[PDB]
RNA sequence: CAUGUUGGAACAAUGUAGGUAAGGGAAGUCGGCAAGCCGGAUCCGUAACUUCGGGAUAAGGAUUGGCUCUAAGGGCUGGCAG
RNA sequence: UACCUGGUUGAUCCUGCCAGUAGCAUAUGCUUGUCUCAAAGAUUAAGCCAUGCAUGUCUAAGUACGCACGGCCGGUACAGUGAAACUGCGAAUGGCUCAUUAAAUCAGUUAUGGUUCCUUUGGUCGCUCGACUUGGAUAACUGUGGUAAUUCUAGAGCUAAUACAUGCCGACGGGCGCUGACCCCCUUCGCGGGGGGGAUGCGUGCAUUUAUCAGUGGUGACUCUAGAUAACCUCGGGCCGAUCGCACGCCCGGCGGCGACGACCCAUUCGAACGUCUGCCCUAUCAACUUUCGAUGGUAGUCGCCGUGCCUACCAUGGUGACCACGGGUGACGGGGAAUCAGGGUUCGAUUCCGGAGAGGGAGCCUGAGAAACGGCUACCACAUCCAAGGAAGGCAGCAGGCGCGCAAAUU
RNA sequence: UAAAGUUGCUGCAGUUAAAAAGCUCGUAGUUGGAUCUUGGGAGCGGCCGUCCCCUGCUCGGCGCCGGCCCGAAGCGUUUACUUUGAAAAAAUUAGAGUGUUCAAAGCAGGCCGCCUGGAUACCGCAGCUAGGAAUAAUGGAAUAGGACCGCGGUUCUAUUUUGUUG
RNA sequence: CGCUACUACCGAUUGGAUGGUUUAGUGAGGCCCUCGGAUCGGCCCCGCCGGGGUGCCCUGGCGGAGCGCUGA
């Protein structure tokens, strides 16, 4: 079909070589998978030495490592931002490896407030009714309180994150190939990786 | 400095967004008893291919030439000159294989002319399968 | 080719195995094993070539299918088995065993032993490979992946392991002064004490080995194989004690005991 | 300005002035006469011959709408702002 | 054997070739008693092929209700033999040929720390803390058929598994993580402040995906192998045995010997591919070549089994060349080798051993560990076969043979 | 193919036989002056012949008692050259072994059950290896930005040591 | 200059035939993505109503549909 031969192509002196062998099948390529944002589709492709191969081609679903203390869940992906690739694979919404994609922040938030006891983003004077979230942060016994206490002066979050929360849209990087893996999956941008990406968003923004 | 680039550039095992209260920089001995510089150990840059600072490992054959061309960006040409025996006519030919070399950018201040040690490694591209190990300076040239 | 190969040609037939030119297009191309294509002996041969218990192919296959012949502590039905360096060959009926070992020249020994020493073959780790929960292993040259070593053992070693089970019992450190068989190249099958460990970070590290008369040479350390400490050997030697005297002294000796007949 | 010094009613032949024609395609004819094809721009590509200037828009191709963006090319005040 | 000799002249001495002279290997001539070895459709036509054969295969051990056969002790099915058929494997080897192909192939050298790999061989197969054996078809068979035609198949009625799938409990009582109700102490008048026990819930193997932390074992050097945590699990799915055979033992329904086959992973073996360094005949009446159809680098991916302009996006303006690049020719597969040979050379290698390519020409694929397969398929092109004119089948550069071409080559 | 020293590297010819560009310049290409390591001790056979000593800094033994004497290890201007070893498919070739009846061949066979065969050489170039250092290449310091030396100070530095604790 | 035999060369014929790579164009075919959906199912839930638990359930000969789910 499509090859990857090192012999159709030119030499370093720009002479082009004459084919010894037709296409052998061993120097084989395939369709892209140019996998979308939607309700998962998986295939299988039988790859050499009769081994499995999956085709990511829809996808949803994916595993986004926060960074900073290590929370990582089975998360949604909503948008793709950013390529440094192609600008047309960010239109036409496909996840590759090294893109910046957008996720739901609300599995992360609710692993903060578990650990860390404190509202994180919130506009302020914000109050939840059913009060089951409330419960999560407060209500603690005497002497287990002070874990908290002690973990309260390594809570303070990197700010550019806190907005993503606020919003509900954390800015990931896809870490996988979902073409070849089958899985979406990356981590969260933190300080300096975030600082690059957002000025790249304003680049392209105008 | 570096980020001219579209992707983050960064060294794909140091973690550089930890929790507090210089960044921690990738490097590792290339084997063959050769020393790591100091601008591969000090520096600020950032290459894959830079075998101090990147995934590629120095195996096979250790070759050495003379620097001619360093108008490629983040790689230069070679010239290795060597004489080829004719049993016939008892006599030697000037030969020359002018490879194609992967310079590191922690061998900063090189000039053509300049004698140069390759160590071979997988294919960084087309033709470039050969690594700068060390740059020493050439016969004379003080400035 | 694409794939595998089924057919060995008998003029491709490696050196030591002694196959005539004028009888058979093809040789018994080796079944895949513990051992190497050019660096097995196939058990076929051994029976009809090196030994003439069979005649013709059928009788090999005649002889095996009753399950007589034990490699290495285990019946292998294949006439075309890989029986290389070190394994043993307990064909149970005759009261013979067979350990396959390197002679003076290229081929390997018929080497008659008593199953007192036939209870254990040596074995040269190749790899400490590391499993997948903190147990180690160790590779030997015919593939005999024994886990829960010695940490002492390092790879270049040789082991003593037991054919009834199958463990460590015995290793050899690798250090000058131990005995050496030469597993590769022109000194194949000499028998001396290694003397000087030459070392070189990327290439081939060469060993220089010395024989019981004196007669140093070097081999590359991948074709070194130490068989005991000192100048006392763990298994039994064929004879000429594995020394290659040179062309001019075979010459004499082949005949002071050809003139000492009549 | 009031259709070029008139109107009305028809819609025949023959004209005069425009068109279009299945399939073939110059077989028509003194002769491709008349008609028809081609045609603008942009991007490739361009032969013989040559007085080296030309031939040349040779020949031969590809493209062209609408919409919606992106980037590039400047003035002006105090390597950057307004 | 380090060799010469005849020929220009009236005669001479030269330059110089023509011609002798022996080997070799093709063809041809005339001849030929014995016997031992032994080339052989390479050269032109990788031209065309009548026909036959050339890859099929069952063990104690996946399946056996065809009386096709058969023994006798049943009513606790199966004796056993065994076509067909399902299944598994092989069909990617071998053979043949030399058309391509001039840094290509190939040879020596190395690298795979950049990858795959059926089988074999050795590991692994209560590591995970949640049924004395399950489900519904199909083949052979019976039965009815359509067709001028094929290794064409349909419809109908049953029947099997190591074919097709769903899935269990034992192991197994707990252990290790984070959780936490609550539970005894001490310290200061109470706060504050220091150590413990611990119900429950949640998760817990290896294989796979990402990220983080830490520095058993191996290396010249790892982003190696392990380790700890956090999660992930493809419904077009990793494993975590529903499998068969023997002799069958032991004992107030439990256990057990020897196999066979299968399987995730790991090594190994046969490999395979992709690279490294050096090396090739003739040509300048081929001096510049390559590049918005990839040329040479950079970055990020896509893709591949992997390394890579392998392919895209976006940059950079490179890259080879008189030490002959690029082009063109080859009556060019490459080498091991062969002939000749004082010493140097020159010439040949189609040809049995290795590596490569190719099956009329290209192209595209299925199946599988492995094929861009041709004694596989789907096209198109060239050619050609059977025919009731509707269709259908094909690939000798396998072995014989036959035609064609030739100076040139064997038995269906 | 040798003959052909009529393709000439070995090894031809160019005044008149075939042939030196009309002449000079000139970048590739080829080739390039001399020049830097000598001599002494010492062991030694019959005045002469032969071997050996004239770099440099942690692990362990033969110790000797903070210091020395000797090995195992890393490094040491390179390159060509030479020598050495490794590695180098068989078959062919050279050739060792042996009455295929001799022979080309074959890898057989040989003794009264046993013995021993089925060596070795060669494999140009390139790469590996360790000696050699003449010859030929090249490099140091000439704005001393120089080697040899401890000084004085500078920035991050992580362990022997301030009992368990910070 | 003339006669003959032979060999190449020039030569109108936008000469002819074989390869080779190739711009542009049409384009079989397999493969891939994406729609599609011919048919074939196993169910839910119900019918004339059988055999047991106490008008409710538990299993079988057989009958439609809302073709209501679900799979290939």
């Amino acid at each position: 079909g499509i090859s990857r031969d090192n012999w159709h192509k030119r030499r370093k002196t720009g002479g082009k070589r004459k084919p010894y062998h037709k296409k052998r099948k061993y120097e084989l390529g395939r369709p892209a998978a140019n996998t979308k944002i939607g309700p998962r589709r998986i295939h299988t492709v039988r790859v050499r030495g009769g081994n499995k191969k999956y085709r990511a081609l829809r996808l949803d679903v994916g595993n986004f490592s926060w960074g900073s203390e290590c929370c990582t869940r089975k998360t949604r992906i909503i948008d793709v931002v950013y390529n440094a690739s192609n600008n047309e694979l960010v239109r036409t919404k496909t996840l590759v490896k090294n893109c910046i994609v957008l996720i739901d922040s609300t599995p992360y938030r609710q692993w903060y407030e578990s650990h860390y006891a404190l509202p994180l983003g919130r506009k302020k004077g914000a109050k939840l009714t059913p009060e089951e979230e409330e419960i999560l942060n407060k209500k603690r016994s005497k002497k287990i309180q002070k874990k908290y206490d002690e973990r309260k002066k390594n809570a303070k979050i990197s700010s550019l994150l806190e907005e993503q929360f606020q919003q509900g849209k954390l800015l990931a990087c896809i870490a996988s190939r979902p073409g070849q893996c089958g899985r979406a999956d990356g981590y969260v941008l933190e300080g300096k990786e975030l600082e690059f990406y957002l000025r790249k968003i304003k680049a392209r923004k105008g | 400095d570096i980020q001219t680039e579209r992707a983050y550039q960064k060294q794909p095992t140091i973690f550089q967004n930890k929790k507090r209260v210089k960044l921690p920089r990738y490097y590792k001995n290339i084997g063959l008893g050769f020393k790591t510089p100091k601008e591969a150990i000090e520096g600020t840059y950032i290459d894959k291919k830079c075998p101090f600072t990147g995934n590629v490992s120095i195996r096979g054959r250790i070759l050495s030439g003379v620097v001619t061309k360093m108008k490629m960006q983040r790689t230069i040409v070679i010239r290795r000159d060597y004489l080829h025996y004719i049993r016939k006519y008892n006599r030697f030919e000037k030969r020359h294989k002018n490879m194609s070399v992967h310079l590191s950018p922690c061998f900063r201040d090189v000039q053509i002319g300049d004698i140069v040690t390759v160590g071979e490694c997988r294919p960084l591209s087309k033709t470039v399968r050969f690594n700068v190990l060390k740059v020493t300076k050439a016969a004379g040239t003080k400035k | 080719a694409r794939g595998p190969k089924k057919h060995l040609k008998r003029v491709a037939a490696p050196k030591h195995w002694m196959l005539d030119k004028l009888t058979s297009v093809f040789a018994p191309r080796p079944s895949t094993g513990p051992h190497k294509l050019r660096e097995c002996l196939p058990l076929i041969i051994f029976l009809r070539n090196k030994l003439k218990y069979a005649l013709t192919g059928d009788e090999v296959k005649k002889i095996c299918m009753q399950r007589f012949i034990k490699i290495d502590g285990k019946v292998r039905a294949d006439i075309t088995y890989p029986a290389g360096f070190m394994d043993v060959i307990s064909i149970d009926k005759t009261g013979e065993n067979f350990r396959l070992i390197y002679d003076t020249k290229g081929r390997f020994a018929v080497h008659r032993i008593t199953p007192e020493e036939a209870k254990y073959k040596l074995c040269k780790v190749r790899k400490i490979f590391v499993g997948t929960k903190g147990i180690p292993h160790l590779v030997t040259h015919d593939a005999r992946t024994i886990r829960y070593p010695d940490p002492l053992i390092k790879m270049n070693d040789t082991i003593q392991i037991d054919l009834e089970t199958g463990k460590i019992t015995d290793f050899i450190k690798f250090d000058t002064g131990n005995l050496c068989m030469v597993t590769g190249g022109a000194n194949l099958g000499r028998i001396g004490v290694i003397t000087n460990r030459e070392r070189h970070p990327g290439s081939f590290d060469v060993v220089h080995v010395k024989d019981a008369n004196g007669n140093s040479f070097a081999t590359r350390l991948s074709n070194i194989f130490v068989i005991g400490k000192g100048n006392k050997p763990w298994i039994s030697l064929p004879r000429g004690k594995g020394i290659r005297l040179t062309i001019a002294e075979e010459r004499d000796k082949r005949l002071a005991a050809k003139q000492s007949s009549g």
